């Protein structure tokens, strides 16, 4: 709940 | 290392690398990370108590354990060990880097008590505090003419600011109780998450200037972002591969793949995307022209 990951 | 060297890139230049193969690439290090949560590999369960799960700037990108900077210089009742960061080897032994997180409101002081407990003297900020729209970073750091900003019981000031031409040099002053010591921040905007530079070019200077004035390990060099994985990853491959090279001990097997993929085992997700992954390729490729130079 708030990502990031990413790209 | 001379052959070495030239050998690397004569491949380099005999078989260029596509877009296809560097998103190829990129996937098996996304599928390795997937493969540690999978197996419990690196367990993220400090991060995860209902204490600690709210400061992480994002969700899924949970420090593992057992790599993860302690916290224990004590300021306030309130002081708790948690901090998103985590050590990162370097050449010669473990915590050369500390890769961490732009903090949140509630972590500036965490940030300046890891500072002052693992004696940092150089910070490379990898980021911006604004970034599409969004706030990626809160102010722990002092700008000239503010005089000194207070998070807990340190403070800081900004003697200097060097205005360098894609990033700024601020020489910080950090008083904790009685004692003033000297921080070197890095700041590198127009580098969004995630996007990337060009050229390679301000990154090596960047890299370069660091080295100057910190030539070896012998206290952490902390690297953050906005998640402390992206452009973080970028700059700590980039700077160890540059310390092989410096020091002439790039071994034949080298693979810049390799580095990444040791790299990910100790902070998740290191260099985030394919495009960040070209990046490090083109800026080793790039020290590697440098280095043959520096034995010519």
């Amino acid at each position: 709940d708030n990502e990031y990951t990413a790209r | 290392q001379r052959e070495i060297l030239q050998k690397f890139l004569d491949e380099a230049q005999s078989k260029k690398i596509t877009k296809e193969e560097f998103a190829n690439e990129f996937l098996k290090l996304k599928r390795q990370s997937t493969k540690y949560k999978a197996d419990k590999t690196y367990p993220t369960t400090v991060a995860e108590k209902p204490k600690n799960i709210k400061k992480n700037r994002y969700k899924d990108i949970l420090p593992y354990d057992y790599s993860r900077v302690e916290l224990s210089l004590i300021t306030s009742d309130e002081d708790s060990s948690y901090i998103n960061a985590n050590f990162i080897k370097g050449v010669y032994g473990p915590k050369a880097y500390i890769a961490t997180q732009g903090p949140l409101s509630t972590t500036l002081l965490d940030f300046w008590r890891m500072i002052w407990e693992y004696s940092v003297l150089i910070i490379v900020m990898a980021c911006m505090e604004y970034e599409m729209g969004k706030k990626k970073c809160e102010r722990y750091w002092a700008e000239p003419g503010e005089m000194q900003l207070e998070f807990g019981p340190f403070s800081v000031s900004c003697e200097a600011e060097k205005r360098k031409s894609d990033y700024i040099i601020r020489t910080l002053k950090v008083k904790f109780n009685s004692e003033t010591r000297t921080i070197y921040q890095f700041h590198y905007k127009n580098w969004p998450a995630h996007d990337v530079p060009s050229s390679i070019d301000p990154i090596l200077e960047l890299i370069w200037d660091v080295r100057c004035y910190q030539e070896d390990d012998s206290v952490p060099i902390c690297i953050h972002s906005s998640a402390g994985c992206g452009r973080t990853g970028v700059i700590c491959a980039i700077d160890y591969t540059w310390m092989l090279l410096k020091d002439g001990i790039i071994p034949e097997n080298f693979s810049v793949f390799s580095l990444i993929r040791e790299m990910r085992t100790q902070r998740p997700s290191l260099v985030q995307t394919q495009e960040q992954y070209e990046l490090v390729y083109n800026a080793v490729l790039e020290l590697f022209k440098r280095q043959m130079d520096v034995i010519r």
